[PDB]
């Protein structure tokens, strides 16, 4: 499965007729779901897959990155700020930004120098991803190869065509979960692990319906 | 360590008066630079030798 | 004044400012040596 | 206050301007003379070139 | 090379002992200038001032 | 006197701008020499 | 094979080999002091780091020079870790990471009889090492007994416990001495030899001042009694009041 | 197409040397083609045309909008007695007591009814946006974007090389304004002040009047 006609589907068994023609099953994650008809063009359907995969890979680093400064707070490690969305303003703090509870680490003080180094470093590695760089030029734009896969996992292409499906399915989970973290911090105002503990405290009373009357127009 | 410094500093002026006079004579002679190439390097380095030697014992004076 | 390990060299240092005036006078000496070719 | 005057000699106001109409006078005359020069640049030679000055 | 040489005066006035500030109270002396006035309206006010 | 000061600034910056935009207009090729 | 791309621009590969190899190459003196006839004929532009600098004629022929390359390259690579091994714990000692013995010359005196040497891992944290003194020696003589012997024989163990899993359960013979490219290059860096021919120029040059730096580390520690990070910071505190020629007459 | 440095395969690209090659349908014969369609919205040639009228009209409104939002605000700081000089607080000048006096001058326009403003806006903007689609007395069969004729009175667009050069200037001045007019919206929601009041404060202390002083403004609370 996961390729060809007989594969997993977005409606499961009730899905043999909603699948369009152009979503055949040569690509990873091809569950045949284009209900709003966005990728009816072969060039454009090629183009969204770079957008989906890169969003998938940034979200997998966004999911774990928003979690580990709060799980380590549950191990009693002092941070100055452990909540993921309040974490950015700790360079305005008096001690500044230390990488853990260690003022002998990075000890960042100036926000504008931290941003300006980013726009040079991230400014060039995103350019290497497009055209080419020190780690190779004429490669696959999404699965480039050897310097980013040192461990040789991209061999035996039946495994390699299967590890791709592992990649986006973890990834599509992560993009869905990072859309979680935004909303559950806009509406509640607390962290994800903290509001996980709020639901595991009393699940019947601690749901989104406890905040359902929040955004009403009070005029 | 005063008199150690003064003999070393009278030695500097004698070497500098050689290098002020002899070094343009070395250049402006025909093939004088290909001949006395290692000769000038002795006189230049001994100038660089003494200037730190005079320079170090000023802490001792 | 000069430091005391340097004070026997005050008569030499009172000549040193006049030296760059003698470089422009040297350039007329050298042009007389080539006889103004 | 027997008389009314500028009171602006020792003030050190920039370019001597104190009323903001003077800044528009300083700038509006400048832009107009620039505009006539920029249009008439078509006649002054086109030195869009590697090296095309009054060289030697 | 002529821009870096301007910084040597800045570094010596902010880190390396400072310079002689003759407007210090009770006769001028050496002062480390901690807070340099870097406002562009203050700095460029001198250049377009009348002579 | 403000009416007079706004008039001098129009006069001066007229003639100062004929100067500056005059020398830019390829003056070094306004010569009788030939090449 | 490795179609790569330049860092800033749009073309990668070797910048120029002709600056560093062949007859025309950088020398220890410019053209006006040192022409091309004063070059010793056992030094030609065919090895990295060859500026022709040899006033004392210690080398005779390139076969003799080649075994001093073994003494040159190995003195380099052990020195390059030492410069990081000295400076980095002292700054962490300075900022607040309690090494308790980060300064390099009195490190062993901190771990004599009570042991309890403390190790800081970035960014994992601080870990105390409860090993005694005699345990460290039997490990060190045990490992570098084996390690130096492996370079002596030319072959070594086939198993890849040491940090690699690229499946060579065999010995290796056809390698270059002084360039063991087989197991020791995990991240590639091996396709275009013209790239490696420039990388080895960077390797010896980064190495040679590291040998100078350890010599600079030891002497200026002996003169004033500081680690070199403490020497670096206080010379930047005030340079004229703290240099070489103010510490020799500090007592007066 | 001549050698005009903006049209054709040697044209400059939106990432410089790191662009490589543009998409296969952006071949460089339309103004402002730096080859940036990394999401591929306009792969269809009929669809790609429809964004160009959609881009250029957005430009020709934003360039009026960029000058229009600051020019009464600039003159307001030099003593012109406006009701409000700030652009996002100038719409509510119809609700004050003296009406909307143009230039702050009571003997000018002196508008009173917001319905009368909107009642005659629709009856005019319907007709001239109706004329822009087709017809109209100023030109019958012309271009949808560059009509010329009575919309080029001074004759500035006659030579086919200069007119192909000024189309590059129009869209780049346009894309400068649309990006900047987007900036007026965000730094008025955030800062709450007029857009030159933001400028005169950043010139006061640039280290502390940057945007990061407003970074903790929308903290969830
Ligand atoms: C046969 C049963 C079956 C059903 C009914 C579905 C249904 C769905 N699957 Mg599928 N699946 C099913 C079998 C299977 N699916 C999958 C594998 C997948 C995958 C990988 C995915 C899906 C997805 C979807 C969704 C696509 C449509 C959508 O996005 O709705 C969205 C719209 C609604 C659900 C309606 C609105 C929400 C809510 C009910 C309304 C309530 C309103 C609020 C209370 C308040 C409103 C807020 C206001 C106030 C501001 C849909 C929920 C996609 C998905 O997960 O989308 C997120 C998707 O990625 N399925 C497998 C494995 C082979 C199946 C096995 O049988
Ligand atoms: C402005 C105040 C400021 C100061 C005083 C420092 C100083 C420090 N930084 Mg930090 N940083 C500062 C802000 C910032 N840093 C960083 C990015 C980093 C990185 C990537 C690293 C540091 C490291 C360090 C620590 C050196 C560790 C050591 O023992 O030496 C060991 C190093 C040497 C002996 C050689 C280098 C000497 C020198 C201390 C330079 C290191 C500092 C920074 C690169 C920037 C220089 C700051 C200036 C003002 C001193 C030290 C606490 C290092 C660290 O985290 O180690 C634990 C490190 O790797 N900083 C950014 C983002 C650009 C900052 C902006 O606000
Ligand atoms: C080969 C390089 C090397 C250098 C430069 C030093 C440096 C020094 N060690 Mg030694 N050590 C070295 C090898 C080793 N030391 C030690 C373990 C010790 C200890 C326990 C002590 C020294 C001490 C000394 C000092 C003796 C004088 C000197 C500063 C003494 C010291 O640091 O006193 C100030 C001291 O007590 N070293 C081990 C582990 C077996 C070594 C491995 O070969
Ligand atoms: C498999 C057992 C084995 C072990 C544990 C070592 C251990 C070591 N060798 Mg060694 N070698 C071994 C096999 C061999 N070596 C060599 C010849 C060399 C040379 C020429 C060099 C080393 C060097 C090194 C060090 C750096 C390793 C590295 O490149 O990290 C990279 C990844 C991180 C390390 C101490 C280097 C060193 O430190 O010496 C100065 C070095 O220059 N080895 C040969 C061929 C004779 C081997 C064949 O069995
Ligand atoms: C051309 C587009 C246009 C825009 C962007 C605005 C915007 C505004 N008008 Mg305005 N108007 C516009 C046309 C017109 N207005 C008016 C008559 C009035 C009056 C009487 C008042 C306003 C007011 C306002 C302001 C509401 C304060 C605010 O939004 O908070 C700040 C937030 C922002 C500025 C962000 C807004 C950006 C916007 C959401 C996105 C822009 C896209 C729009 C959806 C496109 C709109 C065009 C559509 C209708 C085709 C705001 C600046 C009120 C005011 O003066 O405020 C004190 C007010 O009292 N307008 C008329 C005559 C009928 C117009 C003619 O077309
Ligand atoms: C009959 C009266 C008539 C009026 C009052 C307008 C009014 C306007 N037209 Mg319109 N048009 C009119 C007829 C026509 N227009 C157009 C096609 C267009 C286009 C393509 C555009 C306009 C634009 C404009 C605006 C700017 C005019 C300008 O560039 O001035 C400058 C010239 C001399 C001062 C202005 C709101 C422009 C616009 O909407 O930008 C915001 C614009 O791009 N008109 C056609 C088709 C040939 C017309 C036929 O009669
Ligand atoms: C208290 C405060 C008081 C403040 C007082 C104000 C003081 C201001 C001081 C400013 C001092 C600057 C003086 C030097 C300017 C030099 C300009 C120049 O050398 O200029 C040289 C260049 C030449 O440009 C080139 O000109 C070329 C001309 O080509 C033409 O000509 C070519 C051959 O000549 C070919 O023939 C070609 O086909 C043809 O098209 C092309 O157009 C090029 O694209 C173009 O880059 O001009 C340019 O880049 C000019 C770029 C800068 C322009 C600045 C304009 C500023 C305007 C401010 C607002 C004024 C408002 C005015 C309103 C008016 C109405 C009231
Ligand atoms: C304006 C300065 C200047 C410039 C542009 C040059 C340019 C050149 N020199 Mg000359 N030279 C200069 C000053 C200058 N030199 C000085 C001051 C000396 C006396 C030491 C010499 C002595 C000299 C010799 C003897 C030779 C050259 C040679 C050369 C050629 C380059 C080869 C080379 O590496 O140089 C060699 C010089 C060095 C490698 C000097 C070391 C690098 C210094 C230390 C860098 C420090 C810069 C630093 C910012 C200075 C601080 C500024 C201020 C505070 C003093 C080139 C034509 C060579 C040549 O032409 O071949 C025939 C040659 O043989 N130069
Ligand atoms: C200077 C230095 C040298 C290290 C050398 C090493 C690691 C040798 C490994 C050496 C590893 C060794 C000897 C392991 C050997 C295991 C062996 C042979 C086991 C085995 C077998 C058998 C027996 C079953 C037999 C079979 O047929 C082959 C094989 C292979 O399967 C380290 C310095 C630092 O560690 C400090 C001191 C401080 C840090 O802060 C900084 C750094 C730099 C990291
Ligand atoms: C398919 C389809 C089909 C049909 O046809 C149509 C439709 C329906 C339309 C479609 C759908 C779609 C969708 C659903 C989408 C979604 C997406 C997402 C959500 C993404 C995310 C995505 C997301 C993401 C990336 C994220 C990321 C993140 C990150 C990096 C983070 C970072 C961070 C961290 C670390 C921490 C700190 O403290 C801070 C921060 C900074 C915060």
């Amino acid at each position: 499965e996961f390729y060809g006609p007989n594969r997993a589907k977005w409606l499961g068994p009730y899905s043999e007729n909603a699948t369009p023609a152009y979503l055949t099953g040569e690509f990873p994650g091809d569950y045949g779901w284009d209900t709003a008809g966005l990728s009816a063009d072969p060039e454009t359907f090629k183009r969204y897959r770079e957008l989906e995969l890169i969003h998938a890979r940034w979200a997998m680093l966004g999911a774990l990155g928003c979690i580990t400064p709060e799980l380590l707070a549950k191990s009693g490690t002092q941070f100055g700020e452990a909540v993921w969305f309040k974490a950015g303003a700790q360079i305005f703090s008096e001690g500044g930004l230390d990488y853990l509870g260690n003022p002998s680490l990075v000890h960042a003080q100036n926000i504008v120098a931290t941003l300006a180094v980013q726009v040079i470093l991230m400014g060039l590695v995103e350019g290497y991803r497009v055209n080419g760089g020190p780690a190779g030029e004429g490669l696959d734009p999404l699965y480039p190869g050897e310097s980013f896969d040192p461990l040789g996992l991209a061999d035996d292409p039946d495994t390699f065509a299967e590890l791709k499906v592992k990649e986006i399915k973890n990834g599509r989970l992560a993009m869905f979960s990072m859309f979680g973290f935004f909303v559950q911090a806009i509406v509640t105002g607390k962290g994800p692990i903290q509001n996980l503990d709020d639901h595991l405290s009393n699940p019947t009373v601690n749901n989104a319906f406890a905040f359902a009357t929040k955004f009403t127009p009070s005029a | 360590m005063t008199s150690i410094l003064q003999v070393a500093l009278l030695a500097l002026i004698f070497v500098s008066f050689a290098l002020v006079v002899g070094v343009p004579v070395v250049f402006a002679t025909p093939n004088g630079w290909t001949d006395n190439k290692g000769a000038v390097f002795s006189g230049l380095s001994l100038w660089l030798l003494l200037v730190f030697v005079v320079g170090i014992l000023n802490s001792f004076v | 004044k000069l430091p005391e390990a340097y004070a026997p060299f005050a008569p030499i240092v009172d000549v040193l400012p006049v030296i760059p005036v003698f470089f422009i006078l040297l350039a007329f000496v050298w042009q007389a040596a080539v006889s103004f070719r | 206050l027997v008389d009314e005057r500028m009171n602006g000699d020792g003030t050190g106001r920039p370019f001597g301007v104190n009323d903001p109409v003077l800044g528009w006078v300083l700038l509006g005359v400048f832009g107009t003379m620039w505009a006539i020069w920029f249009i008439g640049q078509k006649d002054l030679g086109d030195f869009e070139d590697a090296d095309d000055g009054l060289k030697l | 090379m002529l821009g870096l040489g301007a910084w040597l005066l800045v570094w010596k006035a902010m880190y390396f002992g400072g310079v002689y500030d003759t407007w210090a109270p009770g006769g001028g002396d050496v002062r480390v200038i901690t807070n340099p006035t870097t406002n562009a309206a203050v700095i460029f006010g001198y250049l377009v001032k009348s002579p | 006197m403000l009416t007079l000061k706004i008039f001098v600034y129009t006069v001066v910056t007229f003639f100062v701008c004929l100067f500056i935009f005059g020398f830019l207009s390829n003056d070094p090729a306004r010569n009788p020499g030939k090449n | 094979g490795k179609a790569t791309r330049g860092w800033l621009g749009g073309q990668g590969g070797a910048a120029d080999l002709d600056k560093w190899y062949g007859p025309d190459r950088k020398l220890f003196l410019p053209s006006g002091l040192y022409d091309r006839s004063e070059i010793p004929e056992y030094l030609n532009g065919e090895l990295a780091g060859d500026y022709g600098y040899d006033p004392l004629g210690l080398g005779k022929d390139p076969e003799t020079v080649a075994k001093y390359r073994e003494n040159e390259l190995l003195h380099a690579r052990w020195a390059m870790l030492a410069a990081a091994g000295i400076l980095i714990p002292e700054g962490l000692q300075a900022n607040g990471a309690n090494i308790k013995g980060g300064t390099w010359f009195e490190t062993g005196a901190e771990m004599l009889n009570g042991g309890t040497l403390n190790y800081f891992a970035v960014p994992w944290g601080i870990v105390s090492n409860p090993l005694p003194l005699f345990a460290v020696i039997a490990v060190e003589v045990g490992l570098m007994g084996a390690v130096e012997f492996y370079r002596r024989n030319g072959t070594g163990p086939a198993g890849y416990s040491p940090g690699i899993g690229k499946f060579d359960s065999s010995v290796f013979d056809g390698l270059d001495p002084l360039y063991p490219g087989g197991p020791f290059d995990p991240l590639g860096l091996a396709d275009d030899p013209e790239v490696l021919q420039e990388l080895k120029v960077k390797e010896i040059k980064n190495g040679r001042l590291a040998m100078v730096s350890v010599l600079g580390f030891a002497v200026q520690s002996y003169v004033t009694g500081e680690g070199p990070y403490a020497n670096w910071t206080k010379h930047v505190a005030d340079p004229f009041g703290y240099n070489l020629l103010t510490v020799l007459g500090a007592e007066e």
